[PDB]
RNA sequence: GACUUAAUGUCACGGUACCCAAUUUUCUGCCCCGG
């Protein structure tokens, strides 16, 4: 009949859509129209339409549900809504007469990746019966169709028996590495094979970006293995992280996946457990997991698409993850200067610790120290909200929260962990980045402040230390007219210095490495792009990608930022801070060190800052905070509010 | 002791379905309603329940504003301090509270003396409960020190009486389209506002803090607050489906929708016009009556159907009535004809920390109120979902979505701004002000600490609405087919708007430290002032200039709340008094108010003058249509009484001075054909118009007009005509009518007419509209604005309908000064001679009598080409211009101006004669481009072999078949796209597709003007002779005979004999059978332009040729063509083509000579005579005396006793009606035979 | 009273029913011989 051709051109259009040549994009319009002549052909016929254009459009709308990436954090709804609507379209297919195989497989498939992304509307329990239902069924047909294979093995995750099975499920070519691992895990509780599959799995995800179904599966399988206490977990996300680190390197660029957190949780976690020489190497790999995250930030699809040399490169990437999600359904750190110290800071969400990771360059020692991040989350938040309606006037909740910095992290004043003279590198993690922790007061009776014995720098991650400049100081000021005009007056600014209303030209204009850069204006953060985030100059501003791309003459240059961190990097909802502030950007763009206030202070002190380092550059920042009232802290908070606000960004 | 407590509203409150807090988790839209009044069902049926407020949440209010008293006062009320309060609750030492404080608690220095405990305590820890016996778990009241009952509604009751169910958003920042939605219930404030509770409070140390708190407690519910201390329906759906079943066996289901839109319409007509039957009847001319009104449903007539609907329904009365019927009738039409839509709309809902914040000591907080008034400066729309949707309680695989939308209004049907709507725009304002702002996430356990949400958590405003309550006016937008440019079927879609002018009440609270800048930036960005417009846009369909609000009348009043605390809490606020605090002056202010002398002005405000002010960008200029402008309102023409087919848009506008909508409405171009014409001109530019699909379409159409993923960067707003006190008639009555090919007369049932704005070239229409460009256009897409600016200027987008035949052409634009200086800166002979005719040639003293008329009996072949022209972009190879033509008057030529009747007044002395004026608008004479367009129509049809576009087929003769079955199968008139178009239907167009060319109308030049004869009453006049109805009989005398072809008339000067017979025409002839009419003269030269676009180029070669075909060759044009009037030579002043060149002679004469071997390939200097249907045709058409020959062309006569016959000619029709002195078959070839002589016949 | 709260913790004023669509395309107010 007319439904028969209609149907078989909407079949052969879906065939092209679940073809992995199909481009993302071109597949979204291929099913638009398969389901165009699906859903009017549904129109006409209502509930007199044949089960087999029933599992066509259950099959349609199953590979419309695909095409939904997430554009954040959480699973869309359109996701859920375009698996939840296929389900009750074959559901007439189930309830109105090979074809019910053929409609079983796609609606326990469908049921599936709705379990997957909605636990509540299809639980374990409904997947379970209706997974059984498509086995008992004959949809256990591994060999030409792969499909079966992820509901026999999704079944063998739930804990039903398929001993049955298991022979032609591995005999199958169509079946997964993973997919093979976890029928060997689940089915013969057999470890042996289970390693041998998985690490072919892990092999193979180097390549595959991480967008790919098969990273959140890989995964979402090591936490199954650990949260069924069993040893292969350990070696497992060890071995899925490094390949996670291999295909990271192929802008700091990271796609946002919810697993990828917990991946490095999982392999923080596992080589921690680990932990002469090689109890050393495994702390070692510890701030290797934690730099390789801290490396590069995850950049949420919206933001990514809601985004000129690295417009190139950003739509490869895009184009590459995007294309590999549909696809699955169709500096040494031991470099450090003499003399330093490196604390990294991991927090793990899988435990409720946090963990400091310290590097002694003397002694060449690595050993590292949990703390909870818990309550000083909740002081940090305190001071946060404060202090975004108070500023200055939450000096207060600024004392409380530096006190339980050094509360909470005692090895930060413990000689053993942190020596007395050493310069301390600080690698700071999530919420960790907004820690003052060069002003964290120990737990003691007249506790005295971290930067009075160490001077502290920061950085995002250890990827972003340098090596490595003129004599020039350049002024660049787009700042409201009241403050800092005397310090425009100085003589030592350079003549490159565009000491009133200065441009994103303006700072793209400069080419000679100036020893210090003097960015005086106003700081915007873009709330979900750290890219977008931008420094308020003139002619519209220079965000964080204008500044990767356009700020070449800052090599090695010092810079001084007058806006705060706090308007550079969006507040805190979560104890997530993977925003990079502009600061990030001058340091990949070259500069050695950038020296702002963390939070909002009032320009006096900034401008006694520049001045102060305008002489003797070389000058070190907490013995500039310890003579202007940062040992203060119990006489004058307001004084310990100010100059604790600023810290240097950067590495030798 | 009891607190007896009253709990009222001054704004719709939220209602939720209340669930115990264990069956509340399985219910997303009741965890999202916690802080809602609760709705139990009261009853087994679902329908009738009972309303409250849980004194949880009344105790959460108070605690709140607990906190909030003692942080103004650093911890201490009337002296007695306060600690700090406990907010934390440990899991391991008991269980938590149902409900968990995820914002900041507002804490100070804790100066009590001793720590609170059970023996003694704080008011604050009195009133938070802390130390009774009263815990977690409820046993009884005597244990609670402090108790909240719950609060009962004080007022079985309906849900749908007391709540009325609303979708609300979450609309995306960056693109503008919805996140997501949510539904919630609105409670009527006005009849359910009130609650009753009692708080019994037993430990009197906290008695004045908790009668303080209640006097604070600003909001509950999601409504301002003051606490004080003290079925017609059914049987209208069931007779719609009768009237859609009436109109399916009629097959005139599609015009149920239109029918459903006109009855909606009706309700701002009253009542009057279906009693006193004031709809329109049609034309006399067809005996069907009106098409809409007179369809027969159950027998009867839709009017009086109407009629007795609405006497069975009169006690909903007639809005209700009308809204109602309207509604069925759309909601039946979308049931049975079910733009296609995969997924529907996500309707979305929705760490234990305690975050003291503790404010500095000594901080100033205050209140400040801003009352104004939110002016509509443009129509408004207030999204609301359809009512058969949003019954509460009762709220509704296939995503058929809706194509009627509604406008928000309460319960008394005033519009209204809901405080939900104000705070999105509050918030999206803030957000641009800022610079940076958050996309609201909806389950944070933290506050977010963006500085728009720390703002607007301080910020509280109030449902506004108007006191203004008369039926919104449904604007109707269609979807123009890019290929076809005509209308996309079923796009037809409306929403109703509110009227510009019509104010509300605006309120906007902020209760902070200092007022901040970027609220203030806001507040001056959304006023208007003189030189400046409101920039608040508020609601829906901004693209397309909707809901472009003003705040006007703003005061801002400061509450000092350290030390007027008692003041504020004495006067609430003036929680439900901000009306009168509009109203009342700085005498009568409360005592805690004083006026804020601080709010800064915009030059002193960064946040406006670098974020909001050049967000959008006003481009304002006036549009010149030197041009009839009939932007048609289809429904409009089925409510008027005018019995008119087509009338100009008009709107209606609300006048705040007179509070009323003013009486006369007024004509504007609607903001949506002000946005389709630049969005096609912007689209046919770049390609993108045609464009399969725009899903995640980042083309240069969708980023500047948006799409369905990004709103549009552009907003129209409609052109207003500004001219209209100019006209002493706006309203111009135009009458068209289709001319038979054949017979060469009027089709009866083919008569129109339109109703458009007199617009001339000498007095245009001056239409004065705007549009709002987004910050951030790039420089080429800004260049595209102008550029399509541009193209709207040169003409190539006329206005409104009827473009082909001249209607709303633009003479110009006018750019305002106050459009950025950026945008304003980037803005012959036809040598060919016909040999004549033999016979009038080698007549000297011109001795043969010819017949005025003869057919052109060309072939049957019709070349009908099936790849259709599309009309989605200018094609490089294809030929886009303007035709400056010059129409000279060779006979004297009449073109009545048929709207009046009587327009030379001799009715009265001559009653029943038709006395007509020249065709004029504004006094200025013109051609009407429809007869210039038919008169090429007809001339290219010929010339190439068309179809019969225009055939009377249902006309019988007098036998066996009537003419369509006589006419030839190919020549029949070209009937839809899926068969091809003959050049004719593809070159001026069919009712499928829309013609490549426009004919402008023929404006009058020079020339000796009117036709001057002595004797007449007018002497511009001239009593023609009897125009009788052409008798096909004579053209077709057998049953065997076809149809002889396209009737043209000889170019004769017979008229001499009509003026010379004018005082004997009047005497003889009945004065009701002949007109008279103003007569212009020979010499005359008019006008007009011919716009064509995307023509080949033989099409404009043999459009060039039928215009100016050669020296003596013209055409017959207007009345009395038989009579030898109407003889017209056009001459090409000039030809412009598009990508604006003007094209040299050489290059026309190689598009005329290429348009010449079309002709000949389809027969199978160029020399037209070669091909036999043309040479005939430039027979038919070849103008003698243009040389010592005046052919005498007339009628024969009926009899011998008849008037105007010389004896001895036998030429009356007695000779020439007998098939005994002549044969048929010789009479036909006679007639097919041009200027074969007929007294001497051939 | 109960319906119908839970109490040392309710940012839901925490969320613009938003977003896309030209009421238009075609039509000479024309005109002679038989009830
Ligand atoms: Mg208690
Ligand atoms: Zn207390
Ligand atoms: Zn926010
Ligand atoms: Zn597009
Ligand atoms: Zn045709």
């Amino acid at each position: 009949t007319r439904e028969d051709i209609d149907r078989k051109e909407a079949e052969r259009l879906l065939d092209e859509a679940f073809n992995p040549r199909t481009k993302p994009v071109d597949r979204k319009k291929i099913i638009n129209s398969a389901l165009k002549i699906l859903i009017g052909l549904y129109k006409e016929k209502k509930d007199d339409l044949t089960s087999a254009s029933f599992i066509s459009i259950a099959r349609a709308y199953y590979l419309v549900s695909i095409t939904i990436l997430p554009k954040g954090t959480t699973i869309p709804e359109k996701k859920k809504e375009a698996l939840r609507k296929g389900i009750e379209f074959i559901d007439r297919a189930i309830n109105k007469f090979l074809d019910s195989q053929r409609a079983f497989r796609i609606k326990s498939v469908l049921s599936i990746e709705f379990n997957r992304i909605d636990r509540e509307k299809c639980d374990n329990i409904k997947l379970k019966n209706l997974l059984n239902e498509a086995v008992d069924k004959g949809c256990t047909d591994f060999d030409t169709y792969e499909w079966d294979i992820q509901i026999a093995i999704r079944l063998c995750e739930l804990g039903v028996d398929m001993e049955g099975h298991f022979d032609n499920l591995i005999k199958s070519n169509k079946a997964n590495d993973l997919q093979k691992a976890k029928a060997y895990y689940f089915i013969k509780k057999d470890d042996h094979k289970a390693k041998e599959h998985m690490d072919k799995c892990t092999a193979s995800l180097k390549y595959t970006p991480c967008s790919h179904r098969l990273w959140d599966e890989t995964v979402g399988f090591i936490e199954r293995l650990k949260g069924d206490s069993s040893t292969l977990w350990r070696d497992f996300a060890i071995k899925t992280y490094r390949s996670c680190r291999v295909q990271e390197k192929e802008l700091r660029l990271r796609w946002y996946w919810s697993r990828h957190r917990v991946l490095y949780d999982m392999a923080f976690l596992a080589v921690k457990e680990q932990a002469v020489n090689v109890k050393q190497a495994k702390i070692k790999k510890l701030a290797e997991i934690s730099d390789s995250l801290k490396s590069r930030f995850s950049l949420r699809l919206s933001d990514m698409e809601k985004m000129d040399e690295s417009n190139h490169e950003f739509k490869k990437f895009l184009d590459k993850c995007v294309t590999a999600y549909q696809d699955g359904y169709v500096l040494e750190l031991t470099q450090v200067p003499e003399g330093w110290v490196v604390v990294h800071f991991y927090l793990n969400k899988l435990e409720g610790m946090g963990n400091a990771i310290v590097f002694d360059k003397c002694a060449n020692s690595w050993q590292y120290k949990e703390f909870q991040y818990k309550e000083l989350f909740e002081v940090f938040l305190t001071w946060q909200a404060n202090y975004n309606l108070y500023k200055e006037n939450a000096a207060e909740h600024l004392v409380t929260l530096c006190k339980k910095i050094g509360e909470t992290m005692p090895f930060l004043f413990c000689d053993n962990f942190i020596p007395n003279g050493k310069d301390v590198l600080f690698v700071p993690h999530d919420f960790l980045h907004r820690l003052p922790l060069h002003g964290s007061i120990e737990n003691k009776t007249n506790g005295k402040l971290f930067l009075e014995n160490h001077s502290c720098c920061y950085l995002p991650a250890w990827s972003f230390a340098s090596e490595k400049t003129s004599d020039e100081y350049v002024l660049l000021k787009n700042f409201d007219q009241g403050h800092f005009e005397t310090l425009q007056n100085n003589q030592i600014w350079g003549t490159q210095s565009v000491k009133d209303g200065a441009s994103s030209d303006d700072l793209e204009n400069i080419r000679n490495n100036p020893r210090l850069l003097t960015i005086l204006c106003h700081g915007e953060a873009n709330m979900s792009n750290p890219f977008r985030s931008m420094l308020k100059l003139a002619n519209g501003g220079i965000t964080y990608l204008e500044i990767l791309n356009s700020v070449k003459g800052l090599k090695g240059s010092q810079v001084i930022l007058g806006a705060c961190e706090t308007d550079l990097v969006p507040p805190l909802s979560d104890v997530m801070d993977e925003h990079y502030s502009v600061a990030t950007a001058l340091l990949l763009i070259g500069a050695a060190g950038v020296v702002g206030t963390m939070w909002k202070v009032r320009s006096n002190k900034t401008k006694s800052l520049i001045e102060w380092k305008l002489e003797n550059i070389e000058y070190k920042l907490n013995e500039w905070q310890k003579e202007t009232g940062g040992a203060a802290y119990k006489d004058h908070p307001p004084t310990f509010y100010r100059s604790i606000a600023f810290r240097s960004i950067g590495f030798p | 002791m009891n607190i007896t407590v009253e709990l009222t509203f001054f704004e719709p409150y939220r209602l939720v379905e209340w669930f115990d807090w264990d069956a509340r988790k399985k219910s997303h839209s009741a965890m999202r309603g916690q802080a809602f009044a609760q709705w139990t069902w009261k009853g087994k049926g679902r329908t009738a329940g009972k309303s409250f407020i849980t004194g949880t949440l009344v105790r959460s209010a108070v605690i709140k504003a607990v906190e909030e008293l003692l942080s103004l006062n650093n911890g201490k009320w009337e002296g007695v301090p306060c600690c700090n309060g406990s907010f934390q609750t440990d899991e391991s030492k008991g269980k938590k509270p149902s409900f968990l404080r995820k914002r900041h608690t507002l804490q100070w220095q804790a100066n009590n003396k001793n720590i609170c405990d059970k023996e003694e305590a704080c008011p604050f820890c009195i009133l938070l409960g802390r130390f009774d016996n009263a815990g977690k778990v409820h046993e009884r009241n005597k244990d609670y020190d402090i108790h909240f009952s719950n609060f009962d509604l004080d007022h079985d009751l309906r849900l749908v009486d007391i709540a009325s169910g609303r979708i609300l958003n979450r609309v995306d920042f960056d693109t503008g389209k919805a996140k997501d939605y949510f539904r919630t219930w609105e409670a009527d404030y006005e009849t359910y506002g009130t609650y009753t509770g009692r708080i019994t409070l037993r430990n009197e140390h906290a008695k004045k803090l908790l009668l303080a708190s209640l006097g604070f407690v600003d909001k509950l519910c999601g409504a301002l607050c003051r606490i004080e201390v003290i079925d017609h329906n059914d049987e209208l759906r069931k007779q719609a489906e009768v009237i859609v079943e009436a109109f399916k066996q009629n097959d005139k289901l599609e015009k149920i929708r239109i029918l459903a839109d006109a009855i909606r319409t009706l309700r701002l007509h009253g009542e009057g016009v279906i009693e006193k039957d004031e709809l329109p009847d049609g034309k006399e001319e067809r005996d069907k009556g009106h098409h809409l009104w007179d369809i027969k449903v159950q027998g009867t007539a839709l009017r009086t159907k109407l009629k007795e609907l609405w006497q069975s329904n009169k006690d909903i009365g007639w809005r209700k009535f009308t809204e109602m019927l309207g509604s069925n009738l759309y909601l039946i039409y979308k049931k049975e004809t079910g733009r296609f839509r995969i997924l529907g709309d996500t309707e979305y809902y929705s760490s234990d920390l305690f975050i003291p914040v503790t404010p500095p000591e000594g901080i100033e907080t205050k209140e400040w109120i801003i009352v104004g008034r939110l002016k509509a400066a443009t129509p408004f729309y207030f999204g609301v979902q359809q009512p058969s949707d949003s019954i509460p309680g009762k709220e509704k695989l296939v995503i058929n979505e809706h194509t009627s939308f509604n406008i928000l209004l309460d319960k008394e049907n005033r519009y209204r701004i809901p405080r939900s709507a104000l705070r999105g725009a509050l918030r999206r304002d803030l957000r641009t002000a800022f610079g940076s702002g958050c996309n609201v996430s909806l389950g944070g356990q933290i506050l977010c600490n963006c500085k728009v949400c720390i703002e607007m958590r301080r910020i509280t405003l109030k449902d506004s609405v108007s006191d203004f309550s008369e039926p919104p006016e449904i604007r109707y937008r269609i979807a123009k087919n890019p290929g076809t440019a005509t209308v996309e079927d079923g796009s037809l879609f409306d929403i109703e708007v509110g009227p510009e002018g019509l104010t509300f009440p605006f309120v906007l609270r902020y209760r902070g430290h200092k007022f901040p800048e970027q609220l203030s930036s806001v507040i001056r960005y959304w006023e208007e002032n003189d030189g400046k417009n409101g920039m608040a846009w508020l609601g829906g369909l901004d693209s397309t200039g909707k809901g472009r609000f003003a705040l006007k009348d703003i005061k801002i009043f400061e509450w000092d709340l350290n030390q007027k605390i008692n003041e504020y809490i004495k006067e609430r606020g003036m929680r439900g008094k901000e009306k009168e605090l509009l109203e009342m002056g700085e005498s009568s202010l409360p005592d805690g108010l004083i006026p804020y002398k601080f709010f800064e002005e915009r030059e002193c405000l960064f946040p406006y003058k670098e974020n909001l002010k050049p967000q959008w960008s006003e481009v304002q200029y006036t549009i010149e249509v030197g041009s009839p402008l009939l932007t048609a309102d289809t429904i409009s023409a089925l409510t008027e009484p005018g019995n008119r087919d087509a009338i100009a848009y008009k709107k209606r506008v609300y006048n705040d001075g007179n509070n009323a909508i003013e009486p006369e409405p007024r004509f504007a171009v609607k903001s949506e054909t002000h946005r389709g014409i630049f969005r096609t001109a912007v689209g046919r530019r770049t390609g993108d118009l045609g464009k399969e699909d725009h899903e995640d379409c980042t083309c240069d159409m969708c980023i500047i007009f948006g799409n369905e993923h990004e709103s549009s960067k552009i907003r129209f707003e409609d052109l207003e005509l500004i001219n209209g006190n100019e006209f002493e008639k706006l309203e111009k009555h135009i009458d068209h009518v289709a001319i038979d090919r054949f017979t060469g007369g009027a089709l009866d049932k083919a008569k129109f007419d339109t109703y458009p704005l007199a617009g001339s070239p000498k007095k245009p229409l001056k239409l004065k509209g705007r549009f709002w460009i987004k910050k951030g256009f790039s420089g080429d897409h800004k260049l595209l604005i102008t550029t399509a600016l541009s193209d709207i200027r040169d003409g190539l987008y006329p206005l409104g309908s009827k473009g082909g035949v001249g209607y709303g052409w633009v003479a110009g634009i006018s750019i305002d000064d106050n459009v950025p200086d950026d945008f304003k800166e980037m803005i012959i002979n036809n040598d060919y001679v016909h040999p004549g005719h033999q016979s009038p040639k080698q007549d000297h003293k011109n001795k043969n009598i010819y017949y005025p008329h003869y057919f052109l009996d060309s072939g049957s072949k019709v070349y009908r080409e099936k790849d259709i022209i599309t009309h989605e972009e200018f094609t490089e190879e294809l030929l886009s211009g303007k035709i400056n033509c010059k129409l000279e008057t060779l006979t004297p030529l009449i073109i009545p101006d048929t709207s009046d009747e009587n327009g030379l007044k001799l009715q009265g002395n001559k009653p029943g004669h038709k006395n007509y004026k020249f065709f004029n608008i504004n006094g200025e004479l013109m051609i009407p481009g429809s007869e210039l367009r038919g008169m090429l129509r007809t001339h290219f049809e010929a010339l190439t072999k068309s179809c019969f576009a225009i055939f009377g087929e249902d006309s019988t003769l007098s036998a066996s078949k009537t003419l369509g079955g006589k006419l030839d199968k190919a020549l029949h008139p070209c009937t839809g796209l899926s068969d091809g178009l003959c050049p004719g239907c593809h070159l001026f167009g069919t009712t499928d597709y829309k013609g490549r060319v426009k004919f402008g109308f023929a404006k009058y030049e020079n020339g000796p003007e009117w036709l001057i004869t002595r004797g007449n009453n007018p002497e511009r006049s001239l009593t023609l002779g009897v125009l009788e109805s052409p008798r096909p009989a004579f053209s077709i005398p057998d049953d065997e005979s076809e149809i002889p072809g396209r009737k043209f008339y000889l170019h004769h000067n017979g008229w001499r004999i009509i003026r010379q017979k004018q005082l004997e025409i009047r005497e003889t002839v009945q004065p009701e059978r002949n007109v008279t009419t103003e007569v212009m003269d020979k010499g005359n030269v008019f006008s007009f332009d011919v716009r064509f676009e995307n023509l080949r180029e033989w099409e404009l070669g043999l459009l060039l040729q039928s215009l100016d075909p050669g020296k003596n060759i013209a055409h017959k044009l207007g009345k009395g063509k038989p009579y030898g009037f109407g003889s017209v030579k056009i001459k090409i002043d000039s030809l412009h083509t598009f990508k604006i060149k003007r094209v040299p002679q050489s290059d026309i004469r190689e598009y005329i000579n290429k348009g010449y071997q079309k002709l000949i390939e389809w027969s199978g200097l160029p020399q037209w005579h070669v091909i036999p249907h043309i040479d005939k045709l430039y027979k038919l058409l070849w103008v003698p005396f243009l040389s010592k020959l005046e052919p005498d062309v007339r009628y024969p006569v009926l009899n011998e006793e008849s008037k105007g016959y010389i004896e001895g000619s036998d030429y009356t029709y007695k000779k020439l009606g007998d098939k005994d002195n002549l044969p048929y078959k010789t009479r036909v070839k006679g007639l097919t035979t041009p200027w074969s002589p007929w007294n001497p016949f051939q």
